[PDB]
């Protein structure tokens, strides 16, 4: 569970992330695909899985838009994500172990974009946030 | 990979006392139920609506007997597992688009089936130790050609 | 989340397990220690980590007794596990990735002792149960 | 582990452009804060009572430096990492009782600190791909002698 202090930490860093949300999304998804190629299994219907390609850019935005919205929903991420959990489970059939892979790459991308602001305390809070978000996407499985 | 004589003997001994034609189907059926995102790959294989549907499915069964025979060549050469699965690894990745994490999950289902078949005495902790090491090497090999 | 049926399924298989609870605990712990020797890192203070040894039999009981009680608390697993999560987090400093390792080994042992009863459907429900148990033990970390 | 020419060049170039005396301290402090159970091993290194103390902690700083110089040996010889770490693996298991899952966690913190230092253009997706493969091979070698 997130503390008050985790939540304040998340919102503060998202203050920096939001203006670069699309680029950050593209970077995170590009890295998950190239660095952890096990994840390409879900995306072969795309025209490309190369970093910065049009499909990767388009979907990076889609992902980040959702995560940006979660930041305003940290009092109940599981409720907020139910429909999205259902979609990944039933329609997309994504092995939920991949959610943490995405989380890891976003953390890498945030550090890279905001090295001064991304202290260990901020990093801890964001990791807590993203792990909960992963758990919430996993909630409606099985 | 550094096998001990004990591990080598255990894996060979264990593989000898199981029927691959029985364990294979049980393990895959168990996978589709316990890890149901894996159904993604078997929608052409007939009826899979409920757990009941899956377990008597002779397609799921025939490909189950295919997976285990796949491990036959690994037990045959414990020292060359990486090279044994190059072809299969690229097939699962580029043709079939199987998330290689499902290999781990299938291995775990195999372990559960073998344990239930042989019991706690025969499938002792040391036997399981050797068998898990074996499965981990095979899973790694099957994932080796994902890029 | 556990459904109503998951809860019924867990209760049902635990009816078989309970008459062998002590033996099952020692078997599950013994296999974690032996098959996943990474986990031995936490138990070097014991006189033995050998299967069926005195420390392993004793602690096998401690574990299974607790899991046995969790079965009576499937509606509030997280709360029920609040003290024990903090204990594992702060006193014992156990990396929570190990909790799923213990789950897997218990599942193997239940299968070995109750092959007829441990159908994929029951296995599914037990696995959901143990993963929630693992998550609840992880709740008071960080 | 078959290194492409590109991966090898990426890893050597990366390693040459970071200050291990800057990164090591940063990644170990980060680990101890983000994966707090790791403090199990460092409670004798002075004040770790807060995030700030850990990050200002001279002992933890010195120890981060030795981790990084531990990795220098891997970079010097990408083709023999398993044997490079044999003795170190034994030590961490049998003397120190370090859960080897913490090697993975430390590697991930090293990634994060390298990314912060270099930024996303220099530490591109392909560089991260080579660095990750390097770290995974290192982590496996460190875990290899646990029994
Ligand atoms: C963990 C954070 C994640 C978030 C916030 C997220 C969010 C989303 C959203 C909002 C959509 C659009 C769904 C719609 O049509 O309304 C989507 C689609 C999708 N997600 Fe995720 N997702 C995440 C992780 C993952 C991971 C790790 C994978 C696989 C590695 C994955 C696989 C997919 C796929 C295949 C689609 C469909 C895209 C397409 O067909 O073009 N997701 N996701
Ligand atoms: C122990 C792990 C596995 C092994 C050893 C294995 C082995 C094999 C083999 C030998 C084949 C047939 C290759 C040929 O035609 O020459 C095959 C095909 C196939 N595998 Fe796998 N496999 C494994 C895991 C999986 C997993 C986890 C999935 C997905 C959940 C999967 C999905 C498929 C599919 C869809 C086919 C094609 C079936 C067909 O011919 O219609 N496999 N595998
Ligand atoms: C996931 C299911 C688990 C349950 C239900 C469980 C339960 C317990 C309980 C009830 C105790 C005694 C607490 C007390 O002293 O009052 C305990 C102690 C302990 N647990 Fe766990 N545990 C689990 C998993 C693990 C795992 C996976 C590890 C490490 C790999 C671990 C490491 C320890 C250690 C080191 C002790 C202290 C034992 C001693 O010092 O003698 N636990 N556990
Ligand atoms: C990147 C992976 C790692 C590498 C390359 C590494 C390398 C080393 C080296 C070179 C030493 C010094 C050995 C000597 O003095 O002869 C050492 C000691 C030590 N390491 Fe690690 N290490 C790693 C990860 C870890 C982790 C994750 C932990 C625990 C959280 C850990 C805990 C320790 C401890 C407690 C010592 C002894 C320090 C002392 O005596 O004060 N190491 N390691």
């Amino acid at each position: 569970s997130l503390s008050a202090k985790d939540k304040a930490n998340v919102k503060a860093i998202w203050g920096k992330i939001l203006p670069k949300s699309d680029e950050i999304g593209e970077q995170a998804l590009s890295r998950m695909l190239v660095v952890y190629p096990q994840t390409k299994a879900y995306f072969s219907h795309w025209a490309s899985v190369a970093p910065g390609s049009a499909p990767v850019k388009k979907h990076g935005i889609t992902i980040m838009n959702q995560i940006d919205d979660c930041v305003g929903h940290m009092d109940d991420l599981f409720g907020f994500l139910t429909k999205l959990s259902e979609l990944h489970a039933t329609k997309l059939r994504v092995d939920p172990t991949n959610f943490k892979i995405l989380a890891h790459n976003l953390i890498v991308v945030i550090a890279a974009y905001f090295p001064a602001e991304f202290t260990p305390e901020i990093h801890l809070s964001v990791d807590k946030f993203l792990q909960q978000l992963a758990l919430a996407l996993a909630e409606k499985y099985r | 990979v550094d096998w001990t004589d004990a591990e080598r003997s255990a894996i060979v001994g264990l593989w000898g006392k199981i029927s691959v034609d029985e364990i294979g189907p049980q393990a895959l059926a168990r996978l589709l139920i316990v890890s149901p995102w894996t159904q993604r790959h078997f929608s052409t294989f007939g009826n899979l609506s409920t757990p009941a549907a899956i377990m008597g499915n002779p397609a799921v069964a025939k490909h189950g007997k295919t997976v285990m025979h796949g491990l036959d060549r690994a037990v045959q050469n414990l020292d060359d597992i990486k090279n044994t699965y190059v072809t299969l690894s690229v097939m699962h990745s580029e043709k079939l688009f199987v998330d290689p994490d499902n290999f781990r999950l299938l291995a775990d289902c195999i372990t559960v089936c073998v344990a239930a078949k042989l019991g706690p005495a025969v499938f002792s902790a040391d036997t399981q130790e050797a068998f898990q090491k074996f499965l981990a090497v095979v899973v790694s090999a099957l994932g080796r050609q994902y890029h």
